[PDB]
């Protein structure tokens, strides 16, 4: 029963995962 | 009645005189529809309704950011498939969503302000609403529009903050708030009609998933897959800087609306969460159910004397700007866009007499709606407009999106699958008019087939087949810009915290 302060920062660090993929991917090839 | 008190009327009258004033020296994101059907939805099913607009931002940005590159409304039909069949067939559309979703829904929530804060009639308050807004229109209240926009929308949004806490210091705080909601419902449920009988406790009490966005996929008022998608498809009918303040202002309305929504229901409950037929029909006009008076309710029964008369008048006048705006954007398109086309000679008055007199048209078939409106998806507004638009504008999205990706798609292909979209949708739009939706009180008699499935999951099914057809004839037939980027994920991010706060 994770807290909703939990919640949210587990969705902030999941979303802030997929940003980096999305810059890595880009960084390395066009 | 709630405003008889000097004080009110003296704020109202002197924010239409300076409205009309600024109209003669002539010589917005959010309007009163969303802040009744918001608050409503709010109070009736709790608030996985903000699961709408939260997912729209996550999802508009995203196609306002990754098609951007790739595609650079119905413009960029006309230049893809070109003719005219496609660009008749579009205003048609765009007239009647207007109607339905934009001119009948204004006066509905107009009526529905009126008559909570004078007591009247829904058409003794749509007359004094239309007469105002005849007044308003004919003193160039569209000459000002964007100047005298932003004060409205720095008002509208400001107060609707002073009502927040004063909503939300009546229910001992954002804490209490989420005590008292599920424990607040009717102590009448007992119903005079033999046929009605003793009301079960499904729905008169406040639903158990009133605190999660995600509601179950399968038995759930926003299923959260539907919700997605049906809003992902929905959204495409319906610089960049700016679309970063309009997620901003879109994240707000869960705390300024959808909550103070749900707190009318347990501040009232007799009357916003009313379930008895002929109980609901003395507070509201119709018998299906009310939440719909739940902002109207509480800005008249709760603000102080002063400004309550001011919130009256702002959202009647956001209400009138966008009214007027809407009717002079349809008397454009009609007499710019289809009559024209039946008359080439291109009259020199009748181009505006023909304007004026298809305004005054959907006046009166608007009016006419109005009664369907006001018991329209169990009398919740924010309901109506989003089933209307799923029946409607999924068609038009599924030929947008895949003439903007699929080359072979053909210009009769893709009128061909917007008449079928078209067709396909009004055979849930008019069985479940005409026949009514109704509440757990009184279940309609729709087949289940046609009402079984949620609105949004009917947007999907419609969009597929839509694309389907579409696909299918055209076969068949014949051959600083990084701070931006920053701003606009720290606001994405600040959305998804949002969404998992509340998940």
């Amino acid at each position: 029963n994770l807290q909703p302060w939990m919640q949210g920062l587990i969705a902030v660090a999941v979303f802030l995962v997929l940003v980096a993929i999305a810059f890595a991917v880009n960084h390395f090839w066009c | 009645a709630l405003i008889d008190n000097p004080a009110d009327i003296l704020v109202i009258a002197a924010y239409f005189l300076l409205v009309i004033g600024v109209g003669l020296w002539s010589m917005s994101n959010i309007g009163s529809g969303h802040f009744v059907g918001l608050a409503g939805t709010g109070a009736a099913s709790g608030l996985a309704v903000a699961g709408f607009e939260w997912n729209a931002l996550f999802v508009v940005l995203l196609l306002g950011w990754l098609f951007a590159p790739v595609y650079l409304m119905p413009q960029y039909l006309r230049k893809r498939f070109g003719g005219r069949r496609i660009r008749l067939y579009l205003s048609v559309l765009s007239l009647f969503l207007y109607i339905f979703t934009k001119i009948s829904v204004d006066m509905f929530s107009g009526a529905v302000f009126i008559q909570q804060a004078l007591g009247w009639n829904i058409y003794a308050s749509v007359i004094a609403l239309l007469g105002i807004t005849m007044i308003y229109t004919v003193t160039g209240g569209l000459a000002a529009l964007m100047y005298t926009d932003t004060v409205q929308t720095f008002v509208i949004l400001g107060g609707a903050c002073i009502l927040m806490g004063y909503a939300f210091h009546e229910v001992g705080g954002y804490s209490g708030l989420f005590d008292k909601y599920l424990g607040a419902a009717t102590s009448l449920t007992v119903s005079e009609d033999p046929a009605v009988g003793n009301i079960s406790s499904f729905c008169y009490r406040p639903r158990p998933d009133s605190y999660h966005l995600l509601r179950h996929p399968v038995t759930g008022d926003l299923p959260w897959p539907a919700l997605l998608l049906g809003l992902t498809i929905v959204s495409g009918w319906y610089i960049k800087a700016g679309c970063i303040l309009c997620g901003y202002l879109k994240l707000t309305p869960m705390f300024l609306m959808v909550m103070p929504g749900m707190i009318s229901r347990i501040l009232y409950p007799d009357e916003v969460a009313c379930v008895v037929p002929e109980v609901c029909r003395r507070v509201c006009g119709t018998e299906v159910g009310c939440s719909n008076i739940a902002y109207p309710r509480l800005v008249v029964k709760l603000m102080p004397n002063g400004l309550r008369g001011l919130m009256l008048a702002v959202m009647l006048a956001a209400l009138m700007s966008s009214l007027a705006s809407i009717f002079n954007s349809s008397s454009t398109l009609f007499t710019m866009d289809i009559y024209t086309r039946l008359r080439p000679r291109a009259g020199d008055r009748e181009l505006l007499l023909v304007g004026r007199l298809w305004v005054v048209f959907i006046v009166v078939v608007s009016v006419a709606w109005l009664p369907v409106v006001q018991a329209a998806q169990g009398g919740q507004l924010f309901d109506y407009i989003q089933a209307v638009s799923s029946y409607l504008a999924p068609p038009v999205s599924a030929v947008f999106v895949l003439a903007l990706f699929v080359p072979r798609v053909n210009e009769q292909g893709a009128f061909w699958g917007l008449i079928g979209g078209l067709l396909m949708g009004l055979a849930r739009l008019i069985p479940e008019f005409s026949f009514g939706s109704g509440s757990c009180v009184q279940p309609s008699a729709c087949p289940a087939f046609l009402c079984g499935v949620h609105y949004l999951y009917f947007a999907i099914v419609l969009f597929f087949c839509s694309g389907l057809l579409t696909l299918t004839v055209s076969l068949c037939t014949a051959p600083w810009a990084r701070v931006v980027n920053l701003n606009a994920l720290l606001m994405m991010a600040v959305a998804v915290f949002l969404w998992g706060f509340y998940a």
